[PDB]
């Protein structure tokens, strides 16, 4: 019933259902920005940080995070809570470090364009808040 | 936008052979070879009168677009601004450069 009357439109004369939304996207687009710096004492940097073998790393790297999370189970041991404790030290801390080499190369003006880039700063940041108190 | 650190509208005519190539075959070219069927396919087509390096993005995406589906010969051109004009939403004067 929605099918039908949901697309009821009959401005059809010429045009198909396929040119009833390429052509209006077409009318209404607009270029992203690549925020490109040439910058040579850092450009190697740059380069590192976008390169595709960084993040086919850096996936395999996040996702034993929470392998690692998905493992901790009732009255477990006390050494095993200890690896746990030292997994995620590890964990954050190299978290940090990625996130202060990534600012470097992507600035802090741009670091708020992405929703996901400037996501992951607060991530660092909280991890950090309550790295005294376990201990 | 690979090659483009932002907008900037227009971009120069010598790295539109690679832009072309680097598109997938259902929309762009095939795997063949770029010398037969480009070439004559992008020189054939209309595009509009711009400058030797300076062509904007919807002069390029609109090419694109009318060569997709029911590309149509030269002369008739103006058929499909009217059915723009007087089918599609309102052109908000976008379509001045388009025409060409």
């Amino acid at each position: 019933t929605f099918q039908e009357q949901g697309e009821k439109e009959y401005k059809n004369c010429e045009l198909d259902k396929n040119q009833r939304q390429c052509v209006e996207y077409a009318l209404k687009a607009r270029p992203l920005r690549r925020y490109i710096p040439k910058n040579p004492y850092q450009y190697k940097f740059w380069y590192v940080v976008n390169s595709s073998p960084f993040e086919y790393m850096m996936f395999v790297l996040i996702m034993l995070n929470t392998l690692c999370l998905a493992m901790q189970h009732y009255e477990q041991s006390k050494m095993f809570n200890d690896a746990m404790d030292i997994l995620n030290m590890v964990f954050t801390g190299v978290f940090t470090v990625e996130m202060v080499l990534k600012v470097i190369a992507f600035k802090p003006k741009g670091y708020f364009s992405d929703a996901w880039n400037t996501f992951d700063s607060l991530i660092v940041i909280g991890s950090i808040i309550d790295v005294a108190l376990s201990e | 936008s690979e090659y483009d650190p932002e907008a900037k509208g227009r971009i120069k005519h010598l790295d539109v052979v690679t832009l072309l190539r680097r598109i997938q075959p259902p929309l762009g070219f095939g795997k063949l070879c770029p010398h037969r069927v480009a070439c004559k396919r992008l020189v054939a087509m209309n595009m509009p009168l711009n400058s030797d390096g300076t062509v904007m993005f919807n002069a390029t995406l609109f090419a694109l677009v009318r060569t997709a589906l029911k590309i149509k010969t030269e002369g008739n051109l103006e058929q499909a601004n009217e059915e723009l004009r007087a089918v599609i939403k309102k052109i908000w004067k976008k379509t001045s450069m388009k025409l060409l």
